[PDB]
């Protein structure tokens, strides 16, 4: 006759190098109204949150991690946003038998089950990248790959993957560089080694730095192909930065038909997911619950991954459904969840909700081309299904991509 | 008497490897916890420092401190740190209990940045500590053209990286920077082709005998070469593929080790009224079975620099704890930075929550390395021993 409460401790980074609570909770807050006022999954339970702002910060999300698990009530599940913040309660986590669903981490370093026993996330590692550009290699027919990285855990990571992954579809990375800050010797070997086809990994200043010293070298033309992330701020070459000395013409043209790769965070489509809301009404209801405009809200794309994370987790205590007597001693309860969480299948806002072996999320990717200043979609690509959805809408010099070597 | 509680982090257990070192270390807290209650400096209050396993874990180690927390006394401050990862965790979260933490073996650099450890001490010099001592052996032998070779894990590119800073605005340069993950023979013939003289190396103790191997094949050793690396390997590391044991031994012959000072080597009276020498031996006495530890004079030192600092912010309190208490945790880090006494590891003060300590340099003759020199980072000044250190040559090499 009673519904027993249940809980999910927390963390979202409202400041710091991803304020990604801003959005995250809000919708978060929406999707465990949704989740309660459906008496086909939880009849007996009412899933409420306790949270924290982490800062995006592990010393801060330390604090808030003991004021967690060491106050009433017990929490059944603990959610944390930030790498850094995923990476230190992840891991902490085996010690109170807890799962943890992260909805914004994108480190490949947490696709590791012996280090993070009980880890889920909605947001996909930056791996997912990968097979996504093993496949365009494959479709125009490129064998020999070259690799210039910024200095970064997240990118020595990825490319550690890209090796392994270029291997099973019998390519090879014939040159690899990296630089801390200035590119100014890898994008000069580049250029020596007559490399032809470029996977590029950087933050965005050092992506302009980049390209200002592929202005200088002459690299760009119909001879090269670079692959970059398309998580770049628009028009991101056109910005001004006083260390380069490059300039908006000269950097719009060496930028010109570059490819990148982004993860689908919202369905495009207009189909309706299983909260019964289409991609278009989320945002409308999200915008809503916003003290400011979406703009200048942060995690506002990860948003609909942070409302599909309670559907994931709804469904998998649904699917085990003696919630109450959980204990931070007992591995009894965490292991039928992490079953269930194992095997969740569902539309959500975002589209498709699977976890992988590593507990983490296979989504399709969005192909993209900078066509006269401009991106233009070019595809979609779905890794576990080997899916690719091709519009006929990219451009190449003299009609046709060009190659990884010389002819 | 009312108890001074101090939370005690280190590996304890004979099942985890690092548990030697939090073992090996209590028996020269216990012989400073004892002095310190008897002599009643503290009185009225004790010193009650309790012990908690991290068991060189970040999970476990997480729930040590946690536990801590949740059910032990009011600790003022933390007192250990072994393990790095484990450290690192603790040391950036320590704000949000105002607690001062004192490590004795946490020697990653790492630690020194103030922006994410701002309440982390240490009594230990880090691994970056030996830069400055390397430096004044380049000045005093009139080395002004050098050569490295690193090893690509953490540890060492560390020590690399900080190199760069403390050579700049200097009269030396890096004619030659090489790096090795598995082998380190195609580093070492390039080190050769450049015409590198005297090498700074930073690899570990498995790694080194392969640079010592790849050394003698390509004929990098004797009196036109000095080897500068760790001194921080277990003795006889070389007896535990290519080369014969001689072979290693001829292109090991006169390499100079660096690494932090155990104990002083100056025969004068410590705050606790002990020579350093008086000190070793009233630790081996109390150690018995256990296996000694090279941190026992910075975990000795530790426990008086936690005394000391009470006794400074007592007086302050006295001028005029619940882990909510801002002011008092902030009482505590200025009364650590103050720290200024002669210790068994020397003269203890910290600059920036890094330790200002001794620097030991060594010398490979024949069969094992031999004590040459000392470094003391405070007065940056270097101390060779006479008719110690030694070259194969009429002079010590040239760098080119
Ligand atoms: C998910 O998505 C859409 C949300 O847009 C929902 O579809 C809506 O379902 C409504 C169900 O009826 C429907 O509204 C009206 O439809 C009939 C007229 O078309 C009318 O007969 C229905 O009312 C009934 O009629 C009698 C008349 O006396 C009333 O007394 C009763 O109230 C009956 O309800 C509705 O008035 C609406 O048109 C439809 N919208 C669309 C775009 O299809 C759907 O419910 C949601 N699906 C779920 C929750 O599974
Ligand atoms: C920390 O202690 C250091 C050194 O003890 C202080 O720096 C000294 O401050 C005195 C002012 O009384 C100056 O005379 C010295 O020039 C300073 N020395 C150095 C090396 O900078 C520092 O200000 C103290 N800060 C605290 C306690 O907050
Ligand atoms: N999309 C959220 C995720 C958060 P993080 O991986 O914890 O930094 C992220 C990934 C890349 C960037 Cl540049 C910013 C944020
Ligand atoms: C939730 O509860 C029952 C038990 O698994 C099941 O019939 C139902 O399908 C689940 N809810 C949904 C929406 O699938």
């Amino acid at each position: 006759s009673e519904r027993r409460a249940v809980y999910i401790g927390a963390l979202f980074p409202m400041s710091g190098g991803w304020p990604g609570g801003q959005a995250c909770q809000p919708a978060v807050e929406m999707a465990l109204e949704d989740v309660n006022s459906r008496r086909d999954i939880l009849p007996d339970y009412e899933l409420k949150l306790i949270h924290h702002d982490s800062k995006c910060d592990p010393g801060q999300a330390t604090k808030y991690l003991y004021e967690l698990l060491y106050n009433d009530p017990i929490k059944i599940i603990l959610m944390p946003g930030c790498s850094s913040v995923s990476t230190l309660v992840a891991e902490a986590a085996r010690m109170w038998n807890l799962i943890v669903l992260s909805y914004g981490s994108s480190s490949p370093a947490l696709s590791n089950r012996q280090r993070f026993p009980t880890f889920f996330r909605t947001h996909p590692s930056a791996t997912l990248h990968n097979p996504t550009r093993v496949k365009l290699f494959e479709k125009w027919g490129w064998k020999k790959i070259a690799t210039i990285q910024q200095t970064t855990e997240v990118f020595t990571s990825t490319l550690d993957d890209l090796e392994e992954r270029v291997k099973e579809a019998g390519i090879e990375i014939t040159f690899r560089q990296s630089f801390f800050s200035d590119p100014a010797v890898p994008v000069k070997n580049l250029k020596r080694q007559d490399a032809r086809i470029i996977v590029g990994l950087f933050y965005e200043t050092e992506a302009r730095k980049v390209f200002c010293e592929v202005y200088k070298e002459r690299l760009f033309g119909k001879k090269y192909v670079w692959f970059l992330i398309g998580w770049y701020a628009d028009n991101w070459f056109k910005i001004y930065d006083p260390s380069i000395n490059c300039t908006v013409d000269e950097m719009t043209e060496a930028v010109e038909g570059h490819i990148t790769t982004e993860i689908v965070m919202l369905n495009p489509a207009n189909t309706r997911s299983i909260s019964n809301m289409t991609s278009q009404e989320f945002v409308e209801k999200l915008t809503k619950r916003l003290k400011r405009h979406p703009e200048e809200t942060g995690g506002f794309q990860e948003a609909p991954l942070a409302y599909d994370a309670i559907w994931a987790l709804a469904l998998a205590l649904n699917k085990t459904s003696r919630l109450e007597d959980f204990n931070y001693n007992n591995q009894t309860i965490t292991d039928q969840i992490y079953r269930a969480m194992n095997s969740s299948s569902f539309e959500g806002v975002s589209g498709h909700v699977v976890f992988d072996a590593s507990g983490s999320r296979m989504a399709w990717t969005l192909i993209e081309q900078l066509q006269g200043g401009s991106y233009k979609k070019i595809g979609y690509y779905d890794s576990t299904k080997d899916d690719l959805s091709w519009s006929k809408t990219d451009k190449w010099i003299g009609g046709s991509p060009p190659a990884d070597d010389y002819k | 008497s009312p108890p001074l509680s101090i939370m005690g982090l280190m590996p304890l257990t004979k099942e985890v490897a690092k548990g030697s070192i939090g073992r090996g270390v209590l028996p020269a807290v216990e012989l400073a916890i004892e002095q310190i209650r008897n002599e009643s400096l503290l009185r009225p209050y004790f010193l009650d420092l309790r012990l908690y396993d991290t068991e060189c874990d970040n999970a476990k180690g997480l729930k040590a401190f946690y536990d801590a927390i949740k059910y032990g006394p009011n600790h003022l401050m933390v007192f250990g740190g072994v393990c790095p990862s484990v450290t690192s965790i603790i040391a950036e979260s320590l704000q949000g209990w105002n607690l001062v933490q004192l490590s004795f073996a946490a020697t990653t650099p790492v630690l020194a940045d103030k922006k994410k450890y701002p309440y982390f001490f240490r009594t230990v010099p880090s691994d970056n500590a030996v830069n400055p001592a390397i430096l004044k052996l380049l000045k005093h032998y009139q080395w002004k053209r050098v050569g490295t070779l690193t090893q690509d894990v953490q540890r060492f590119s560390e020590v690399r990286n900080d190199l760069t800073g403390v050579l700049y605005g200097e009269d030396i340069e890096i004619s030659d920077t090489e790096s090795f993950s598995n082998d380190p023979c195609t580093s070492v013939k390039k080190l050769k082709g450049n015409d590198v003289r005297i090498i700074l190396g930073q690899f570990d103790q498995n790694m080194a005998a392969k640079v010592f191997c790849c050394a003698y094949e390509e004929n990098m050793y004797g009196s036109k070469y000095q080897w500068i690396i760790p001194g921080w390997y277990e003795p006889s590391w070389w007896e535990q593929s290519r080369c014969l044991r001689k072979n290693l031994l001829a292109a090991m012959e006169g390499y100079i080790g660096v690494d932090f000072e155990p104990l002083s080597s100056k025969q004068i009276k410590t705050i606790s009224g002990k020579t350093p020498q008086q000190y070793e031996r009233e630790y081996n006495n109390k150690r018995s079975g256990v296996g000694p530890s090279k941190f026992h004079g910075y975990a000795y030192d530790g426990i008086w620099v936690i005394a000391k600092t009470l006794q400074r912010a007592m007086e302050t309190l006295h001028a005029s704890f619940n882990y909510t208490d801002h002011t008092l945790g902030r009482i505590i880090l200025n009364a650590m930075n103050e720290t200024n006494f002669f210790g068994v590891t020397g003269q203890v003060v910290f600059r920036n929550g890094e330790r200002m300590g001794t620097i030991k340099f060594t010398q490979f003759q024949d069969s094992r390395e031999v004590k040459v020199g000392e470094y003391n980072a405070v007065a940056d000044t270097l101390e060779i021993i006479n008719d110690t250190i030694r070259f194969q040559g009429s002079e010590p090499p040239k760098d080119d």
